[PDB]
């Protein structure tokens, strides 16, 4: 069932007990932070063999 | 506790898992700030079930 991926981030918020609106307000900073930490995924095996 | 739906024309809040559609009122929803910030925010009317009562 398709939903928006920020409203099923959303979702993930309230399965952790943050309230729903804490993403919308915040969506931009988790936004990158999480492209910020797939970042440094690379940067760990394009060193650390 | 739910998802904001629309049929094309209303809005609705939703059950996430089954579509049974309320009209979106004071009760089933919760404030916070104001819309400058939410990427996608929607204009529609918010019921208020006190006021039609106090109308009395
Ligand atoms: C969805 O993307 C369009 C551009 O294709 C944009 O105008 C609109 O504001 C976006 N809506 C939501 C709910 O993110």
């Amino acid at each position: 069932l398709q939903i928006p991926f920020a409203m099923q981030m959303a979702y993930r918020f309230n399965g952790i007990g943050v309230t729903q609106n804490v993403l919308y307000e915040n969506q931009k900073l988790i936004a990158n932070q999480f492209n910020s930490a797939i970042g440094k995924i690379q940067d760990s095996l394009s060193s650390t063999a | 506790e739910g998802v904001f739906v629309s049929n094309g024309t209303h809005w609705f809040v939703t059950q996430r898992n089954f579509y049974e559609p309320q009209i979106i009122t004071t009760d089933n929803t919760f404030v916070s700030g104001n819309c400058d910030v939410v990427i996608g925010i929607v204009n529609n009317t918010v019921y208020d079930p006190l006021q039609p009562e106090l109308d009395s």
